[PDB]
């Protein structure tokens, strides 16, 4: 056992009937002095390091190129005179195992975290040494965190692409289905998470150039994209990751399900393929009077109307899809639909939920097109077109796929420095440049949408644990107080760089003109509706920073109106999986599950404690499953109301709690205007 | 007021030999002699025709004449471990360590050696003398089921606990000490049957019942005797073996309600080293906050 | 040919009562109907009654008549099973869902109940007709066993079977369906040593059984729609629970290595949801010609 | 019980110790007399029913617009006038129950025979009404049998395609993967087996770009194609059927094969997707020789080479390869693969044996592409070119994946009309008019190499009839002279129809100039020995038909090297599974099963006896399991000879015979110059 690790254990021995905290900063001295110095690849002098690193194709030339050698220097200078000190052992453990770069033998260190900050900075400014200084004083003060895909690759020859959230659209045909087996396996050999909405397909028993009784379903569809997903695995790196996204109306949804009950047979379960289901308002109000429901066949929507059965509004269409003959549709029980999913969701945390309606009553690209799904994680909600893939030889009709750029706030360390501002501004600009510099050649529709939506996500962490640190209860009135002032200037300041890149640039997205931000309508409840703190806590918690008020709302209405908006969507909240290890933060907006959490790595054991935990905050750092779930998904809609795009918000139950509760939980997600649920974790 | 605690005992007890894996003893089996090899194959042999005509023959009869679903549940769990258990993993055993005609010629042993012969045919001779609603003759076959389970195992058990105690042989030990664990229960359980059925008896009738139990014992330990000397001898174990089964002849005895019949003697120290979610409906009222 | 593979697949399929628990039934039981409550109990206490003669009789008495030490052991296996624990698992279910005094009336209903009794002693008829060293009767009460395993159990598995799909009485549906899978291996088992017996027959006396196993399924068949429509008239689904009872006489039939005897019919999609050559190497010389 | 059924019954109830054949006929005659004629749909004349049949989208109008409804008339008349009577009940039963056109419902009969044939023969012609009361001629006699595809779908509108096999090549690429599983489903929606080479696929632990140990191999691919089938299963009517192909000296040919095993897991196992294995002579060698053999990983000889590994000679490139350092090889005991492909057969009947050099070294086509696998019948063996399917915007190398039109001649009535000739210009005709209306949309390869490869191939059925039928036992001498005299005179006949067609269209087959038809060499057996009957008995067989000499053969030679071949291929024997039955004939040139076989339909049971069967010929009629099995190899060597392309060769075996003996047969067919082995079918 190396001597660090032996550090890290001591947190749990308790003396004086406390845990030792203090002990893990001692740790990270330790694997600093003896593993990774000793490990750690120096050079002479930086010039020395960068002609390395270049030469062995660990760089790309392109990028470096753009500034002279001193530009480079003196911003590698700006990261390292911050001496920057991890605090805790497994902050410093998963940067140097999981971003830092290692040699082809994977046995030495070639980038420290000053190195990778400088590495990401210099990409980010494309050429600019100032800009290229602010991003670095913006990562080195662990402001802003670039997610995971774009802060480990940003710089690197041997990289994947920069985004990892990919939302494909499938046309109800075999070319489409063909063609999303395609993209899915070129997006997951780029290391990106594929969502499909299988929505369009036609269910199983329709007709397939009027011979009856012929399709498949979505299940065939299902089982052929996890054959794909399984198929592309990152060169055999990670496990191929894929979601698919289905209509609560669609006829299959009750296959759909199944194929995540354990007892599904082999040829119905999916096991690498996440499910999300789209939920409109219709179904919840059918639960709701009890009356039965009907789900629809797609392809005779299709032929009867023009136009598919995710395509257009449910909540006017469900009556006269019911009275019209021509549609073919089974009887369904909507709350026994709601028990399964309630019942679904204890068992493996599957299906992810998507209220429709709450999603696109906020939507501000409903011209474009209405959000009828999400992503992987539950949190890309954006406007998408459906792509007719034809057969060879043949021109096809290239829609919008959804591909959004990933990016969070530490909210601890960005409101300690009073930069709400610039860290939001900061990081919009380099989302933009990376959405710009982004190029895939194998996904037709995912390249077009990120040319015209040019859609970013800029998203948050740390939110409880600055809450804890700062003596407020997650569920408490403050702490939604504080995230909604918060995120009103988040959003307030990302609409503001949106409309300044839009200036200067000459061009905002397409088909912004019918955005309701080009009609005024998105800023209604910010000029009306007074942001401030209620609280004098949260109050002084924002003192020394501008808190934008009605007046300013105004302002800013006026110059998107002039201007325009450079993003369709600009902020989304991430789960940030592995970066809040190195940002020393707790993960997205969510409540901490466990104050300390015991890892395994090879056949040791690890301990990490929520960041800034200690005797003082120990209670204010509750776990998430002791928690009210309904004070957590008040919490969430506060900060939903700020978010354009949505959020990954996960569901912490206890194992007492029934599906009865679950379902509770997910109504009054619905009810508070929550747009995604992400998972069910029991405890 | 104890046949649920012995249902609960004997099913949080049950095992199976697969759980235990034995390659482990390969090597200290391959050190043995020839001898202890020998000794070793057919004390397990006699063990597994005694679990043979428990399982198939004594227990099934026993449960058949015994009133009470809660009684029979618990002699049909004991059963089962006797012919599903206990006798199947003595061929794990042989699996393991043996070559298959060594397998072939230790079965063919048991089949011609006079004294496991007739220790077989004077207890499943009992077990089939039972007479529906005859008291005294199931008496008399619980006793002798009390003699096999706590008195006749005990000098085939010696030789695995010998080596068990000694650091040798331990997987095959864990398997034996397993089925002792069984054993000791079902005596005592059995043992409790039969003193209910004394119980109910006149002192005259009594008396012949302890004679019959005492002569019956006797006769048993005696060609238990010749039976551990022809083993044991070999090896050099007889008169150790000898006071173990006396020490648990007393213990049969006891599980009877009577007293114990041999002296106290030293047994060898190493021998004693050897020893889904729950589901509710959405109510009218969860749909409004 | 088949009792070591019986044997691993019966024994890895072991379970307890204790491991489900039953009281979240609760919340889906008190919003039944009281023919819905009253049909429930009426099916689960003949399920408990026919299963007890197997437990006590049935697979015992086969036990007892069949030669081989592998399948009296796997036989003792099943035994213990239906004494141990299905017998205690059928009885967890009625003291969760009913007070003491409903269960006692229940089971005293059942008991005067003329379908019930009417299957029910004529399984039990063909157990006690059994003689020593008589092949013929062995193998009719196999027919018997295998009827009441594959087939009889089935017009009272069907309900929680219902329920069960539909996401109501979960906990007690779960039990059911591993009693239920329980009963099917049963059936197979038992199947294949009454084709071992039918095998050893002239093709006359092969015709005299069949005869035999077919005018019994007759009778029992006849029996079941009038016990169905009893049951099953005051909650609408007689007509589905006979399609239920067909399918498996044919399941039942086809264990006995009989062809089916009625029609192919789908069953009710809830219910529905609820549910080498020899290798021998190259010697050269054989690729020149 | 039908009254039909019955009278088939009464075939097996023995009457004085014989069976009675002559109740099948009276069968026929009650299975028309009261289910087919009550069944059927009379109209008032032909153009009543022509008119209904074209209006209700039964037929293209487009085929029966190319003629005057006096001249439809007159070619259903010619088809009517034979009086054809189908001389078995399963005859009329399988083409009424399989062929036979019914309504949308199926609930009555549109087409006879007669009607069906006539269709077929007015889609043949193309205009001509002679030419279809020629092709009219030809199939009411039963002279000539078009495939299941093309009999089945000529001239329907809710037709599928008439070619029955495609065969694919997959570079290694992503791309050309999803490409391949596209057109796989594509294909097997058109109703097409599908045949895929996966040899240039790289193997297990591979490297893609730089990080090594990535690829999944060909067990990956092999997965994916075979969910690509299931799905693709011809509208849930047949199931999907595919064939992979892999060179045996692979690497992942172990892994293959293991993909048959019955004891492999379900990550692994792949059971819609036939295996087939090409065995060039070097493994051949190496096995006889009991040297241990080396299996090469594909990528790295592509990367020293620069072509891959199935792209170049084995036979002179192993060593090169095995001494070549920069390739990456595992060692494998060659006598071990061979035991190990002879147990899989005997289990399964897999894989497929292609021996490429016994292909090769008679191919005439080896300048345009070496045959590196075959289809899913194994007969097609066609040189085919890789396409290089490159990123979405961005241009494809198309190549030249293999597709051909079956068609079999009925060689009992072929030699009882004594018109060889006629029959096979005739059958030339129709399947090049078959290759020229088949346009596949959605299979660039395919299309491609139907349009230049222009290949056909025309089949042979019964074969052991004719014989058994003649007095001729199908292993003795005499029958492997009439084979050889019949397939010589049904290859000279087809080369001289495809050298007629070149010449009056002006155009040969692409690259036609270096094969060995334009050089000659293709004649040197033709023109220097004499293939005519070495028996009084076959020569008198052949009576009243010019057998063609050397002198022919030159004369053929001199007009194919002035005016080309409009066919690179022309004669490949298919199976011919369910279409002879039809036809009243034994399934190919394959012995007979079993002299009356019993088949299960609905609840009833069905007997067919071999026709012809009856006492005076009822040994003759030799069950193929009862026959020496390496006279059945000399047999199709023998007819081998004569066929451009392979011979569905399926091996019967006994029960008791060995793995060895299976692999003795094995040899004895490449020591013969078997090109391919289809089955092993143990009795
Ligand atoms: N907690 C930490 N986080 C990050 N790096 C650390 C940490 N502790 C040590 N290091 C690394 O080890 C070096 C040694 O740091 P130390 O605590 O011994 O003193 P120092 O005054 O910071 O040293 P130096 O002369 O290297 O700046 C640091 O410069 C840094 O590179
Ligand atoms: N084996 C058969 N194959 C094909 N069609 C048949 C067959 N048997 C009967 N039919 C059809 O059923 C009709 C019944 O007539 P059948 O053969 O009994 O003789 P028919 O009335 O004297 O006239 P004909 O033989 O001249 O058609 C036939 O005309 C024919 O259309
Ligand atoms: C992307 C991917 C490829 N492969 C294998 C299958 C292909 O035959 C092979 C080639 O993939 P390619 O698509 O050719 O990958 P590449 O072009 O980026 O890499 P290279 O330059 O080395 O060609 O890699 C996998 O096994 N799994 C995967 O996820
Ligand atoms: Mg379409
Ligand atoms: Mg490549
Ligand atoms: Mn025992
Ligand atoms: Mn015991
Ligand atoms: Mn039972
Ligand atoms: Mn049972």
């Amino acid at each position: 056992v190396p001597k660090w690790i032996q550090l890290n254990n001591e947190i749990m021995i308790q003396k004086d009937g406390k845990f030792q905290f203090d002990k893990d900063k001692e740790a990270v001295h330790s694997y600093f002095v003896d593993y990774i110095n000793q490990n750690t690849v120096f050079f002479h002098n930086l010039k020395e390091k960068l002609d390395y690193l270049v030469e062995n194709q660990y760089y790309e030339e392109e990028f470096l190129s753009l500034y002279s050698f001193e530009d480079i220097k003196e911003v590698f200078k700006t990261a390292y005179a911050k001496k920057f000190r991890f605090p805790s052992f497994m902050s410093a453990f998963k940067f140097y195992n999981d971003y830092a770069l290692k040699t082809n033998d994977k046995k030495k260190i070639l980038e420290r975290y000053e190195d990778r900050i400088s590495i990401v900075a210099l990409f980010f400014a494309n050429g600019d040494t100032e800009k290229a200084k602010e991003y670095v004083n913006l990562m080195i003060n662990q402001e802003y965190q670039p997610s995971t895909p774009t802060f480990l690759n940003a710089g690197r020859k041997r990289r994947g692409e920069l985004v990892s959230c990919f939302l494909l659209e499938v046309n109800d045909s075999l070319n489409d289905i063909s063609r999303a087996i395609d993209i899915s396996m070129q997006l997951s050999k780029l290391g990106g998470g594929v969502s499909l909405n299988l929505s369009k397909l036609r269910a199983k028993g329709e007709a397939i150039k009027d011979v009856e009784n012929a399709t498949k379903g979505v299940v065939g569809v299902m089982k052929l994209l996890d054959n794909a997903f399984r198929y592309a695995d990152q060169m055999g790196q990670r496990q191929g990751s894929g979601a698919a996204y289905l209509n609560i109306f669609h006829r299959d949804i009750n296959d759909f399900l199944d194929t995540k009950k354990i007892s599904a047979d082999e040829d119905v379960r999916v096991k690498t393929l996440s499910i999300g289901v789209v939920i409109p308002d219709k179904f919840v109000e059918l639960a709701r009077e009890d009356k039965a429901a009907y789900v629809f066949y797609p392809h005779t929507i299709y032929k009867e109307y023009g136009q598919h059965m995710d395509e257009m509004d449910m909540n006017e269409m469900y009556d006269k899809f019911v009275d019209n003959p021509r549609v073919k549709k089974e009887k369904i029980n909507p709350r026994k639909l709601l028990e399964k999913l309630a019942m679904l969701r204890s068992e493996s945390g599957y299906p992810y939920i998507m209220f429709q309606d709450n999603v696109n009553k906020v939507h501000a690209n409903n011209h474009i097109s209405k959000v009828k799904f999400s992503n992987l994680c539950s949190e890309v909600l954006q406007a998408s077109q459906v792509s007719s893939y034809t057969d060879y030889d043949e021109e096809d009709e290239i829609g919008l796929d959804i591909s959004c750029n990933l990016g969070s706030l530490n909210i601890l360390n960005v409101m300690e420095h009073k930069s709400i501002e610039k860290t939001v501004k900061l990081a919009t600009d380099s989302l933009t440049h990376v959405s710009e510099t982004t190029d895939i050649r194998n996904a037709p529709a995912v390249r077009r949408a990120n040319k015209a939506m040019k859609s970013i996500g800029l998203g948050a962490m740390n939110l409880h644990g600055y809450l804890a640190q700062n003596g407020i209860a997650y569920e408490s009135p403050e702490a939604r107080d504080f995230a909604n002032t918060f995120f009103m200037m988040v959003n307030f300041y990302s609409i503001q760089r949106s409309a300044e890149i839009a200036k200067e640039k000459g061009e905002t997205f397409d088909q912004y003109e019918g955005s309701t931000y080009a009609t005024g309508e998105y800023f209604d409840k910010y000029v009306s509706t007074d942001f401030s703190p209620k609280y004098e806590k949260i109050a002084n918690l924002f003192e020394g920073m501008h808190i934008p008020t009605t007046e300013d709302w105004k302002k800013l209405k006026a110059f998107v109106a002039e201007h325009g908006m450079y993003h369709s969507y600009r902020l989304c909240i991430a789960p940030t999986g592995s970066i809040s290890y190195v940002q020393s933060s707790t993960a997205s907006v969510m409540p901490i599950m466990e104050r300390i959490e015991e890892r395994t790595y090879g056949n040791s054991k690890t301990y990490y404690p929520m960041p800034g935990l200690a005797s003082n905050n120990w209670f204010f750092y509750k776990e998430a499953y002791d928690m009210d779930m309904f004070k957590v998904v008040d919490m969430i809609a506060t900060i939903q109301q700020h978010i354009d795009q949505g959020i990954s918000f996960t569901l912490f139950l206890k194992d007492t709690m029934t599906t009865r509760d679950l379902n509770r939980i997910d109504l009054y997600a619905h009810h508070r205007g929550i747009k995604t649920i992400y998972y069910a974790r029991t405890k | 007021d104890f046949t649920q605690m012995f249902y609960n005992q004997n099913v949080k007890q049950f095992w199976l030999p697969e759980e235990i894996a034995l390659n482990g003893d390969l090597l200290t089996w391959k050190y043995l002699g020839k001898n202890e090899q020998d000794t070793y194959m057919k004390v397990l042999a006699g063990l597994t025709l005694l679990d043979t005509e428990q399982g198939n023959t004594g227990m099934p009869i026993v449960a058949e004449h015994v009133d009470g679903h809660q009684r029979k549940a618990v002699l049909n769990f004991m059963a089962m471990m006797e012919n599903a258990v206990h006798a199947k993993s003595y061929s794990n055993i042989f699996m393991t360590l043996a070559p298959t005609e060594t397998i072939n010629e230790v079965f063919e042993w048991v089949k011609q050696n006079k004294y496991l012969q007739k220790k077989a045919q004077m207890i499943v001779g009992l077990y089939k003398a039972i007479q529906k609603d005859d008291e005294i003759s199931l008496f008399k076959a619980m006793v002798a089921s009390v003699y096999l389970e706590s008195f006749l195992f005990y000098s085939g058990f010696y030789y695995p606990l010998y080596f068990y105690g000694q650091g040798k042989l331990m997987q095959s030990g864990e398997i034996i000490n397993l089925i002792l664990r069984d054993e000791a229960i079902h005596g005592v359980y059995v043992g409790l049957l039969a003193q209910e059925i004394y119980n109910k008896q006149t002192e005259e009738k009594k008396a012949e019942l302890r004679e019959f139990a005492i002569d019956l014992l006797n006769q048993l330990y005696e060609n238990e005797l010749e039976y551990t000397e022809d083993l044991y001898d070999q090896v050099g174990l007889s008169h150790d073996v000898k006071k173990f089964i006396r020490y648990n002849a007393n213990k049969a005895l006891m599980n009877l309600g009577f007293d114990p019949y041999f002296e106290e003697e030293d047994i060898n120290p190493i021998v004693l080293n050897g020893l889904k979610a729950t589901v509710e409906p959405l109510k009218d009222d969860d749909f409004y906050f």
